[PDB]
């Protein structure tokens, strides 16, 4: 914590922003994917009639 | 030519598990608690084994299967009191190997504490599945009460609970469902503890006093085996006399009618090891917020590894922590008390103090006393 | 006797169609992966 | 090397030795290197280089007087040509597993001198650095493959390269190591190189720029190797880059720069892996092609 | 048994390609129906007339079956 | 660049093979230029003789000629390849074309013999 | 660059955008070959099923 | 010796794009990339329907079942 | 830092099991049915979990909770049927893992085979103790006739056929026994995997070349992952082909009468894996000779360890032996035939001589098959 707070380690967070916050979506998608939310699948137009 | 418990694979991890495993000459009678739960889990498996050979799952006759068991079927009552009362024995027993790593400075094996608070969920998911299988009345409203309890949760509530009943409430397929839990879930248990065994065998055992035991070894076989078999048959007796003299103490008496759903018992019960859940649950006034103070107050002596302030391991030379430890366990019997005691003012405020006083014992004031153990022993 | 037996044919045809259309992929990643041991050619060098 | 630079570039020119095989010199008659001398040694692939002492005007009067009118017109009109080299990623493993010490090189094909991307990928492998057994740094070694191979004892030396031709580089790392730690040190050099080309920090890529700018200078103090520098830049570059040009692309390399381009020259790549010794360790190749690309980016 | 002590071989070496920089199906359909055919016609010698005896002892036990549940037309015809 | 095809080929002065030659390829277009003077000599000797009455007898064209005509079944080695893909070329479209013709017949003569295919105004079958 | 290289360059190269890359291709591969599915069995008995005898 | 060691003729098992000695690599390397990572992707999406549409047959039938279904729904009570 | 495979005991044990596995390069898609073994028992353990959360042993309601498996519950059917068809999927890559190693002559492999005898024994135990559980007319049947097979043995047989049975008949404690033996087995058959990997591990993994090849070993990763793979979606593809579209054919039709003491079925059979178990029982006359002969027949692959007389590992390299071994599984098959007809002409005799012969081949043949092949090679 006191040794995981500094510039350097902010610095390699802020380089591992982009792909972990693309993980974070990878398994929001998926997990949308798996449960087949009824609010989310009816935005999309692709599955938009009843499915 | 050679030897053969060095030399053949299966008898070389026996030995080396087993035989002479280098281990501290100096653990107490505390220590017992670990194989006492593996020789306990084996006789709730065997016990188990000679059981559910009688024991027919559906709600028509259920209960007429457990009274067929405990009076037609010949050693059946011993069986099913022996399981119920070793279910008793594995909790407390438990219980001690818990209060055991609570005190004697166990949190820093890590690994094995993780895996120790998984299978410690899976054997209290597989007690609480165990003890709707004989569909008593406080069975299957203690069923009804534990799983609608889990219906607190907003938009994954309903679903999750109409997918854990199966139904609308407790019937048939619940029963079924539970009993082949209850079956798959202590194999599971007896793997997760042969893997607890590895990650305790990557770094030995540990004394009571904190320190490295590396200078001092003895061998496992036949300093330990010996206090093994002491150990087996002071929790045989103590077993055996719970079957054989008491056999619905420490059980419910309202679980031995035929289960009803049009009517309800006047106090709605868990079982004895479920008592300190069941009222931090009810000390709550949010459900959500009991539910959330269920799965903290299991999770919470996880996080003892992230809440060892001191610089000495154990608490054998640590005084007022280990009165902060013995009001902990003070709390955890009073809270097994409130939750035997019905919902009535003021049993809730005892409840809900003796709730606030245990989260605060376990997560505020011990790594403080940790802090003022180091502060008064000159350390920094 | 089987009133799962038009949803037993459906459930087959995308059975057959996800294995028609994986089975040959799944074989390309097989070979894909064994390609090093399948032109992993072998010399030998004598000290004479 | 020469396995490596037979491995890497195979069917091709670069395949084969400077020293050629046996069954090749003993078949080496006047005409072919009278031939070779004919072909290859023309006035202008051939620099004239003084270093210190001299004097310019001296030197192109001496040349005027002696080095003037070598060859300069072919004999049928025969040019040479310079080919792009294939680099072909592949596995030799030469195993003797009674000799004691295996040298494992592994190497990505890099952009090589012409391209101006030579100092970032050489301040990449600066950072990546060098290690042998004699070095009294010990733990506390800046370079984090070093500090891993002492803490854990894996190898006796390594060594980062960027070894670069006309178009076509070999950049890589050659250890010698033990029989029992080879798996160890391409895993942890893969690991280095990729947590390098994922999460690379400013205080390293100013270790590195601080480390070339040194390791040019000390490569460029002495009058024999500034002359090997000024010939092999006048052969290679065309003009002669000088050090306040080196300097002016130093000082624009930063870590952001150093990721995307160690992306460009280092991200899911098939190398050339070379091996003398016990290489029974080496893991295979899906192995090193599985130890690149990393599992979390 | 790990890697690194398992055999001493001395003076091989290995060539290798990545997968990557060869195809997948080096010569599938074309160069190895001939490697197909060549090892059926290795093992089909000592696979195969164990199988032609096993349908011969099954044409044989069906056949039997058939005729030997049929009646006879030779006894008790004329009584 | 210009990506080169079998059927639209690299020319010559474009082709990399041109610009890093050796002298033992130009040795060979020597030699090359060589044994076309000497061929090209020897025609036009017979061109221009006028001795000679008869037309040219071309020895390339008329071993072209026996190559395409007289020498394929003497140097015919019967490889699986080769076997397979005559056997696929000379057998494969005559039972595609039998099903094609069996299966318009077989609907015509079925349409016929059930009525539902009128021959209205067909008089010369 | 060719038709695979720049989709290897923007979306196969980073094992996260491979992997979402694969979740909305299964979630494209879900509701067309599940449309493709139905459309082939429904061609293959068009009025043997409950769907088009439903008229009564 | 080391120098007479040359990797032979792999002209049966590359590719078309490699085959060539007078070209890099380099420039074919992203389209042979994107093919067997594609192969591996259009395996993996297969593989992803495999996991989610068989645990979902497990998870609805976990569930509750068409009998209970009919029985839960309640008698009408209807206008009188 | 450090290697998280070589530092983790945990992921120790997965490194030198699944990842870094010293494994021959050389090894066929016949090596692959021992992970297709594990992978397929997996699945029926998760299979058979999901199918007993709705199954009720009862002798009444077992039927009538079969065919709420099948189609009341939703999508039950294809869980029943592919634990059907997946016990026969077990027993074909069983039957070819057997096949295999008398194929390449792994014989020597002598305690990791006895563990492997072992497996054998418990596979066909639950899978019998499994066919009863639809309580059908083919189930109770095939159960009266396998479980009074033991009443042969003299003098204790009798009384072990009433302690199996509970009571004076297949009933409804012999099925509930049976539901509770079918459901523990598997687990005693995961640990036997679990300590069959143990034994090969030290021993190594055979070739179908048949020789020590420590020179020649690539890692288990990722070339026998992607071929588990492989084969994982080939045998799926045979599964669910044999689930989704030919589901009884392997299964009896008489399995789907409900059971009833007072009639019995004309042929009396059980499934196809214990076909020739039962062409090697009906053989013999004397009953307690073809109990003896089944044991037998069942161990003589344990005692095939000790018929290893040439000097040539695999039988690849062994013409003679491969023409006996062919007609050894080809006897297999007439064994498998014949097992499921009754005793006609000339049936009997055809079973006799197939069992003769199935004795004949494995005692006496194939060791003067490879005497005769050392010396017809010079091996003497
Ligand atoms: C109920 C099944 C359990 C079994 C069979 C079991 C088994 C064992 C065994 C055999 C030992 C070594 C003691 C000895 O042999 O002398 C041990 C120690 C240990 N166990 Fe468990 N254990 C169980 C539950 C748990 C749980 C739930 C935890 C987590 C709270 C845990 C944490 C530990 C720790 C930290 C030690 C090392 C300190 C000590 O030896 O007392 N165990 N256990
Ligand atoms: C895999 C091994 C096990 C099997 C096969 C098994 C089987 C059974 C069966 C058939 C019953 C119902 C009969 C009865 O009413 O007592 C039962 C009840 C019960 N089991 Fe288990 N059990 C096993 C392990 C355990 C364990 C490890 C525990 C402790 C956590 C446990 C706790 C209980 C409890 C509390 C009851 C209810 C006792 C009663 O009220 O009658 N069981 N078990
Ligand atoms: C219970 C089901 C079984 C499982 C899950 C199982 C599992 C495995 C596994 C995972 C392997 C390593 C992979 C391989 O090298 O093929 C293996 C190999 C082996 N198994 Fe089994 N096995 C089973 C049944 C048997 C039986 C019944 C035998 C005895 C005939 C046996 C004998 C062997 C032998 C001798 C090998 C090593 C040589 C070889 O694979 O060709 N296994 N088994
Ligand atoms: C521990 C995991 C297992 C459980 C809980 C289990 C449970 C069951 C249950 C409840 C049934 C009756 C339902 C039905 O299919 O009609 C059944 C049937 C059966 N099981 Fe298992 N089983 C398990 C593993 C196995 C294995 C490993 C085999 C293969 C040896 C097997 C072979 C069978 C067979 C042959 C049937 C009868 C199939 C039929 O005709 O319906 N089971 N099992």
């Amino acid at each position: 914590l006191s040794r995981f707070l500094g510039p350097r380690y902010r610095e390699l967070a802020r380089n591992w922003i982009p792909t972990a916050g693309m993980w974070g979506t990878v398994g929001a998608v998926g997990l949308v994917w798996a449960t087949d939310w009824r609010l989310i699948l009816d935005w999309v137009p692709y599955i938009n009639g009843k499915f | 030519m050679t030897n053969m418990r060095k030399t053949h694979p299966l008898f070389k991890i026996i030995n080396h598990s087993f035989i002479d495993l280098p281990a501290p000459s100096n653990i107490s009678s505390w220590w017992n608690f670990g194989s006492l739960l593996g020789v306990c889990l084996m006789v709730q498996i065997i016990t188990g084994l000679f059981l559910a050979m009688h024991y027919t799952s559906d709600t028509m006759t259920a209960f007429s299967s457990v009274t067929h068991i405990c009076r037609d079927v010949n050693y059946g009552w011993l069986i099913r009191y022996m399981h119920a009362n070793g279910a008793s024995m594995f909790f407390i027993c438990l219980f001690l190997h818990v209060g055991r790593g609570l005190y004697y400075g166990s949190y820093t094996f890590m690994e094995t504490w993780n895996i120790g608070v998984l299978l410690l969920f899976a054997v209290m998911a597989t007690a609480f599945m165990g003890y709707v299988l004989p569909w008593g009345q406080m069975s299957f409203w203690g069923a009804t009460v534990i799983t609608n309890l889990l219906s607190a949760i907003p938009y994954i509530g309903t679903t999750l609970v109409e997918w854990i009943w199966g139904g609308f409430s407790v019937d048939k397929a619940t029963l079924t469902r539970f009993f082949a839990f209850h079956f798959i879930l202590p194999f599971i248990i007896a793997a997760l503890a042969i893997v607890h065994l590895l990650f305790l065998h990557e770094t030995g055992s540990n004394n009571p006093t904190g320190l490295n035991s590396d200078a001092d070894k003895i061998p496992f076989h036949p300093y330990y085996t010996i206090k093994d078999i002491l150990g087996i048959l002071i929790m045989f007796l103590i077993l055996m006399t719970l079957v054989l003299f008491f056999p619905d103490m420490l059980g419910d008496p309202d679980n031995y009618m035929p289960a009803n759903p049009l009517n309800t018992p006047p106090h709605i019960k868990p079982e004895w090891y479920f008592l300190f859940a069941y009222a931090i649950l009810r000390s709550i006034p949010n459900k959500l917020g009991g539910v959330l103070a269920l799965i903290l107050s299991i999770l919470i002596l996880a996080l003892m590894p992230f809440l060892h302030t001191s610089k000495q391991r154990s608490l054998m030379f640590r005084p007022i922590t280990q009165i902060l430890y013995w009001i902990l366990v003070a709390n955890l019997l009073i809270l097994t008390w409130i939750g035997g005691q019905p919902v009535e003012h003021p049993f809730i405020i005892i409840g809900q103090l003796a709730s606030i006083s245990y989260f605060s014992i376990i997560l505020i004031l011990m790594p403080i006393s940790g802090i003022i153990e180091d502060k008064m022993l000159k350390l920094y | 006797s089987e009133p799962e037996h038009d949803h037993r044919k459906r459930m087959g045809l995308k059975m057959l169609l996800m294995m028609g259309l994986l089975l040959p992929l799944t074989y390309a990643m097989k070979r894909h992966k064994w390609s090093v041991l399948k032109s992993r050619k072998l010399a030998y060098r004598p000290p004479k | 090397f020469d396995y490596l630079h037979a491995t890497a570039f195979q069917g091709t020119p670069l395949a084969q030795a400077v020293e050629g095989p046996s069954e090749n010199v003993r078949r080496l008659s006047r005409t072919d290197l009278t031939d070779y001398l004919n072909r290859h040694y023309k006035a202008p692939r051939m620099v004239l280089a003084a270093a210190g002492g001299v004097e310019h005007q001296q030197l192109l009067d001496l040349a005027q007087k002696h080095l003037s009118s070598v060859s300069r017109v072919y004999e049928e009109d025969a040019v040479p040509g310079l080919t792009p080299c294939r680099f072909t990623g592949s596995e030799i493993r030469h195993r003797d597993d009674a000799l004691p010490l295996a040298h494992v090189a592994i190497a990505v094909e890099g952009p090589g001198w012409a391209n101006p991307d030579n100092v970032t990928l050489q301040v990449a492998n600066a950072i990546i650095g060098h290690y042998d057994c004699t070095y009294g740094g010990g733990v506390h070694l800046s370079s984090p493959l070093a500090s891993v191979a002492v803490a854990n004892k894996l190898c006796q030396s390594f060594q980062t390269f960027n070894i670069s031709y006309s178009d076509t580089g070999l950049l890589g790392a050659h250890f010698v190591c033990d029989a029992m730690s080879i798996d160890d040190m391409v895993f942890f050099l893969q690991g280095q190189w990729m947590r390098l080309c994922t999460s690379a920090t400013e205080s390293e890529v100013t270790r590195g720029k601080n480390i070339l700018r040194n390791a040019l200078v000390s490569h460029l103090d002495g009058t024999t190797p500034v002359c090997e520098d000024i010939g092999r830049s006048l052969l290679t570059y065309g003009r002669r880059i000088p050090l306040a040009e080196w300097e002016s692309r130093i000082q624009e390399v930063d870590a952001q720069m150093l990721r995307d381009i160690c992306s460009k020259y280092f991200y899911d790549q098939c190398p050339a892996v070379a091996g003398y010794g016990p290489i029974e360790q080496l893991p295979d190749y899906n192995r090193i092609r599985s130890g690149m690309f990393w599992l979390r980016f | 048994r790990e890697f690194g002590n398992l055999a001493r071989i001395r003076h091989v070496i290995s060539y290798s390609l990545s997968p990557f920089e060869q195809r997948a199906f080096p010569s599938y359909f074309s160069k190895g129906i001939p490697n197909v055919l060549r090892r059926t016609r290795e093992r089909i010698l000592r696979v195969a007339p164990p199988f032609v005896v096993v349908y011969l002892i099954y044409t044989w036990g069906n056949q039997e079956f058939e005729q030997s549940k049929r009646k006879n037309p030779a006894m008790y015809e004329n009584d | 660049k210009y990506k080169p095809a079998p059927l639209a080929t690299l020319p010559s002065t474009l082709d990399p093979a041109e610009y890093d030659v050796s002298p033992e390829t130009r040795r060979a277009q020597v030699e090359r230029l060589s044994i076309r003077a000497r061929l090209k000599r020897e025609y036009l000797l017979q061109y221009n003789d006028p001795k000679r009455v008869s037309h040219i007898e071309d020895p390339a064209l008329i071993r072209w000629t026996y190559a395409r005509s007289a020498n394929i079944y003497p140097n015919f080695r019967p490889t699986p390849k080769n076997s397979l893909l005559g056997a696929v070329a000379g057998f494969g479209p005559l039972i595609f074309w039998y099903y094609v013709f069996k299966t318009d017949r077989d609907r015509k003569e079925r349409l016929i013999q059930e009525g539902k295919l009128d021959r209205k105004f067909n008089i010369s079958y | 660059p060719t038709i695979p290289s720049r989709l290897y360059s923007l979306l196969f190269r980073r094992t996260s955008t491979f992997a979402l890359t694969i979740a909305v291709g299964a979630l494209f591969f879900e509701r067309a070959f599940d449309q493709g599915a139905d459309a082939i069995y429904e061609h293959i008995n068009e009025g043997k099923l409950w769907k088009h005898i439903k008229h009564k | 010796s080391h120098t007479d060691v040359k990797v032979p003729d792999f002209s049966d098992y590359r590719r078309a794009e490699v085959l060539d000695s007078t070209k890099s690599s380099k420039e074919s390397s992203e389209a042979r990339k994107g093919f067997s990572y594609l192969v591996t992707a259009t395996t993996t999406v297969g593989v992803a329907y495999a996991a989610k549409n068989v645990v979902s047959q497990f998870v609805s039938s976990m569930s509750a079942s068409a009998d209970v279904l009919a029985m839960s729904k309640i008698e009408i009570k209807l206008s009188d």
